[PDB]
């Protein structure tokens, strides 16, 4: 089949990771000297094809800078969210930038430090607030709220 | 296509004793003008009583929603009943009241043999009952299976290609997309 040569050609040009000449791409694939693979590659928007010489661009996301990361975050407010694969494939080692992007400049959820950490891509404002002492958090969870209308009465007796 | 043949035929119904009836399962009837008998072949003669003289609304038919072939025989003419060396028949009737069953058999052995066959006896079985890779070539074969049919489950592909399954999974995660829902659920296309 020629479709296996198409997907093998796309996986090969993804193994290269940089734009090369079309004729050089046909020479690297040895027996893949078909033009229908080149045409189906022109029909494919996953690997953008520049008509100037031989250039093959790769999209998931063009985000590789913290600013582009902030913009891609702003394009997810009141919607959904992507995953970690697209960012780590578009830019190597994103977790380092996440650790450098302090206070809601890049958030995640640390689950396990043994399974590449399934990430998260959302934005707010501060989010840090780790200066709150653990003792104050323990004293915050031990407070049992008076349910029903007892709480407003207990607050109106104190004057708040 | 049910059709009445005649019905004009006159038939007599007979309630026979069990030994002669099971024997019938030939004789000569002697009609004596209001008492009639029967001279069987050597053997007894039998008086047959006029059980019911008038016997209307009773007929006889034969069979050759599901309709079947139905034929009509004849009208019932007289209800009858055969009445019966009678001492031998009376003795046979007394003799039928002697049916018995076999009692439970007591095994007389030295017990230790049977008790050895009960639990563990170092003897099992003896009866059958309720006993009950290059990635490129694999990719090409997968595209051949796609040529046969685009939709196939991954387990079925693992049952058709017949090879180590890890390499086949890696070959399916590159060129094929896994649909999890819909009618083609758990299938690569």
């Amino acid at each position: 089949h020629d479709s296996s040569k198409l997907l093998w050609a796309t996986e090969y040009i993804q193994k290269k990771g940089k734009p090369v000449l079309v004729n050089e791409l046909l020479d690297y694939l040895s027996m893949k000297k078909d033009d229908k693979v080149i045409e189906l590659l022109k029909k494919l928007d996953r690997i953008e094809f520049d008509p100037k010489k031989g250039t093959f661009k790769y999209l998931t996301y063009d985000v590789h800078s913290p600013s582009e990361l902030l913009k891609l975050l702003r394009s997810q407010v009141t919607f959904k969210g992507i995953s970690c694969k697209d960012l780590k494939d578009g830019w190597p080692q994103c977790d380092e930038t996440i650790n450098q992007l302090e206070e809601d400049s890049k958030i995640l959820v640390l689950r396990t430090k043994k399974d590449k950490t399934p990430r998260y891509v959302w934005y707010n404002s501060g989010g840090n607030l780790k200066c709150i002492d653990e003792e104050f958090v323990k004293m915050w969870e031990n407070v049992q709220l008076p349910q029903f209308a007892e709480l407003p009465r207990k607050l109106q007796d104190l004057g708040l | 296509d049910l059709d009445l043949e005649r019905s004009n035929r006159q038939v007599w119904l007979v309630r026979l004793p069990m030994f002669l009836a099971e024997k019938w399962r030939l004789g000569k009837i002697r009609i004596n003008k209001s008492k009639i008998t029967l001279l069987l072949n050597e053997p007894h003669e039998y008086d047959l009583e006029l059980t019911k003289k008038v016997v209307e609304n009773e007929y006889v038919f034969t069979e050759q929603t599901i309709p079947k072939k139905t034929a009509i025989v004849g009208t019932v003419c007289h209800e009858c009943q055969v009445m019966p060396y009678h001492k031998i028949v009376e003795q046979r009737r007394n003799i039928v009241k002697l049916n018995n069953k076999e009692r439970i058999t007591t095994l007389d052995e030295t017990v230790g043999v049977t008790m050895s066959h009960t639990g563990m006896s170092m003897r099992s079985d003896n009866s059958n009952f309720l006993k009950v890779m290059p990635k490129k070539e694999i990719l090409d074969y997968l595209f051949k299976l796609f040529d046969e049919y685009d939709y196939w489950s991954l387990k079925g592909l693992k049952e058709r290609t017949r090879q180590p399954e890890a390499h086949l999974k890696e070959c399916l995660d590159k060129v094929a997309t896994l649909v999890k829902k819909g009618p083609y659920a758990f299938k690569y296309t």
